[PDB]
RNA sequence: GCCGGCAGUCGGCAGAGCGAGAAAGAGAGUGGCGCGGACGCUACGCCGCGACGAGUAGGAGGGCCGCUGCGGUGAGCCUUGAAGCCUAGGGCGCGGGCCCGGGUGGAGCCGCCGCAGGUGCAGAUCUUGGUGGUAGUAGCAAAUAUUCAAACGAGAACUUUG
RNA sequence: UGCGAGUGCCUAGUGGGCCACUUUUGGUAAGCAGAACUGGCGCUGCGGGAUGAACCGAACGCCGGGUUAAGGCGCCCGAUG
RNA sequence: AAGAGGGCGUGAAACCGUUAAGAGGUAAACGGGUGGGGUCCGCGCAGUCCGCCCGGAGGAUUCAACCCGGCGGCGCGGUCC
């Protein structure tokens, strides 16, 4: 067991897979962030069948379902113990997420302290 | 090219001004230099006015 | 597929005041609310006039106000601005007032206050008079400014009136080949 | 501040905002106002008229002294002299009459726009119109020139 | 888009409503035991209906998209490990991109409110630098010619001697 | 019969077009040149015409079910096996 | 710390060498949809708790109501000073 969501919906997602630019698979340069194509004449850009998918506000998800893990809380980064605390009235639908500049001497003060608060933590043993 | 109501604007830039541009940061180092000196110039003449005549 | 034009689908009414000042907003606040509660269109006309840019509301000349205001069956009577009330130079005598406005200019609040009169704001005027029963609601010249001169028809035009761009005003500068009978023609 | 610019958006379009077919080239139509009589003629006719040809005659060593002539009227008279004048008239059974010299506060030529309120003055200027007497001996003041 | 709704959380200082076919008030008067009631409202916020969603040149709006530096701000992070880089790990956002896990690294770095710009690359027979296929390929062919034995050496078709 | 209307400022880009039912000029004719109305491509994806500018249907946020237009139902290829 | 070895702070990509896995006659590569195989993750593998009430088993120097002292809110005290 662990600390569970106040509610678990049925997380849905219209669309899983990332999206790719365009030509990105045949040359280096070109990265796999997207860019939309402004040609005159681009198989992409007036959407011919068969080609690679455009992103779309029809692919936004649910506003209910939006920025939740699989295990259904809200991601909230944090630096030290201070900032932990304002998630009292939030653990049972945010968790508390450490970051990755955080050094382990204080990062096991942090840890124990959720524990005392029964807040989540997504990554609670990290550096060990 | 004038397009749609403007006024027929005549500047005065056809010359190669930018060989001339005369900046004033100078303005407020000026300004000390001037008053600097007119202190110092009121010092000399001790009874006199620092007006002058 | 549907056949709509979607041209004039967003109407380009305003909303939100641009202004990021916090003494407006709240006025807008209190407003808003008078607005959707209240059944009085005298409140929708103010949170609609509250929203309007400066060179919208025109300032309210002091005598204008006192030639709308000496009109027969207003006395008793409030007026209420949404500009700025600004003092007259040409007007002597100035009765009893009572005038509710965002900002009054200084020399035309000790005028008012002076003849007995009374100067109040948008905050007093939810407290006096929730509904605005009993009151005016008067404006500015809107086509008094300036620029309006410069707009209609086009200069070199017949029987048009409008005042040309001109970088300052001159004999030989314009009034010839196109304004003339002598030289070319004139409209 | 550059990232308020258009400039900022326009990252990414090809032409940058400045037309497909016709590139935004160096000087398309002419430097400046090139010509004002061809190929600019209509825009010139339209929007300025009067801009080109001589009228009138040529007064070679002008000097904006001689022609110096402010103007004040008949509504904004009294607020060349403090409130206290005026209210110290139409009183104390003498006809005060308060002077209100218009060459002391910078002005030369009175006119006669606007109403008077009805109380007799003194004027003193260096020029006045026919119309600034008849308002001011109708109220049933004097005008005094002065040089 | 809706004259959209929500300041009404008006609680032993209380009575918890104004979806309901019909222009207006769950309005004041005067004669005949047990201390109790979930959320909220960054009103630049929250919530409810209806319609619509293509797009070149082009225009507008929103970026809690991103880079650099500056004024504040986080009793911010950091040699018990900062920036940078790699990653078949976990993920988020439609997307710009972003947050963690592991490895290298050893010294500075990040979020928010505003400010400023030399601020985002796939091309320009672009500039600089580096690296591939071609490819162990074309080639090492102008002027007749080298051979034998010994010496030096670790090593001799090319050096030396006969 | 249906639709909430009027009005004022700036303002980019455009100023090489093409095709088709019908009318029609020159030309023997032309995927030729030049006109009128309307609709399309340009700027537009989709089903169909094997293939495709302009042909027929039909115009597009992301999906599930159902039903069709034009086309089709021997196999490729869903459907008259 | 040479996983800092004299052009030596880190050491990216193009490119190449080697190892592990997989595949290979319609050039390679891509989108949608699945399936299979891997490396790791959920430190999973008798499966979440939160409040009220009921039953029997145990423990405090404890509940309500009173006394004193301190603090705080309100007071149209109809109109205290």
């Amino acid at each position: 067991a662990a600390l569970r969501p106040l509610v678990k919906p049925k997380i849905v997602k219209k669309r899983t897979k990332k999206f790719i630019r365009h030509q990105s698979d045949r040359y280096v340069k070109i990265k796999r962030n997207w860019r939309k194509p402004r040609g005159i004449d681009n198989r992409v850009r007036r959407r011919f069948k068969g080609q690679i998918l455009m992103p779309n506000i029809g692919y936004g998800s649910n506003k209910k379902t939006k920025h939740m893990l699989p295990s259904g809380f809200r991601k909230f980064l944090v630096h030290n113990v201070k900032e932990l605390e304002v998630l009292l009235m939030c653990n049972k639908s945010y968790c508390a997420e450490i970051a990755h500049n955080v050094s382990s001497k204080n990062r096991k003060a942090i840890v124990e302290r959720a524990a005392q608060l029964a807040i989540r933590v997504t990554n609670p043993n990290a550096r060990l | 090219a004038p397009s749609r109501n403007g006024m027929i604007l005549k500047p005065h830039f056809h010359k190669d001004w930018q060989r001339r541009v005369a900046t004033w940061f100078n303005q407020p180092a000026r300004k000390i230099r001037r008053r600097k000196a007119r202190q110092a110039r009121a010092r000399r003449i001790a009874p006199r006015p620092a007006s002058g005549p | 597929g549907v056949d709509i034009r979607h041209n004039k689908d967003r109407k380009v009414r305003r909303k939100e005041p641009k202004s990021q000042d916090i003494y407006l907003r709240l006025l807008v606040k209190l407003y808003r609310f008078l607005a959707r509660r209240t059944n009085s269109t005298f409140n929708q006309v103010v949170l609609k006039r509250l929203f309007m840019s400066r060179t919208n509301r025109p300032p309210l000349s002091l005598s204008r106000m006192i030639r709308k205001m000496k009109l027969p069956g207003r006395e008793g009577k409030t007026a209420v601005v949404v500009g700025t009330i600004t003092d007259d130079v040409r007007v002597q005598e100035v009765p009893k007032l009572k005038v509710c406005a965002l900002r009054v200019s200084s020399r035309a609040r000790s005028r008012i206050l002076k003849a007995g009169g009374k100067i109040l704001t948008f905050d007093q005027l939810a407290l006096d008079s929730p509904k605005g029963c009993g009151t005016v609601l008067l404006s500015g010249p809107r086509k008094g400014r300036e620029v309006y001169r410069h707009f209609g028809k086009a200069p070199g035009t017949p029987h048009s009136h409008t005042k040309p761009y001109v970088r300052s005003k001159g004999r030989k500068f314009e009034r010839a080949r196109g304004r003339r009978a002598s030289r070319g023609y004139k409209n | 501040p550059s990232r308020l610019r258009k400039t900022r958006k326009l990252r990414g379009h090809v032409s940058h905002g400045h037309g497909r077919i016709g590139k935004h080239r160096k000087h398309p139509g002419g430097r400046g106002n090139a010509g004002g009589m061809h190929h600019h003629r209509i825009n010139f006719d339209k929007y300025h008229p009067g801009y080109f040809g001589k009228v009138g005659m040529r007064h070679y060593h002008l000097k904006r002294n001689q022609s110096f002539c402010p103007t004040v009227n008949l509504d904004k008279l009294w607020t060349l002299v403090s409130e206290q004048t005026r209210v110290n008239a139409a009183k104390n059974k003498t006809g005060a009459a308060p002077i209100i010299d218009v060459v002391r506060s910078g002005y030369y030529k009175v006119l006669g726009k606007g109403k008077l309120p009805k109380q007799p003055v003194i004027v003193k200027a260096k020029f006045f119109s026919r119309r600034a007497e008849e308002k001011i001996k109708g109220v049933g003041g004097a005008c005094v020139l002065v040089a």
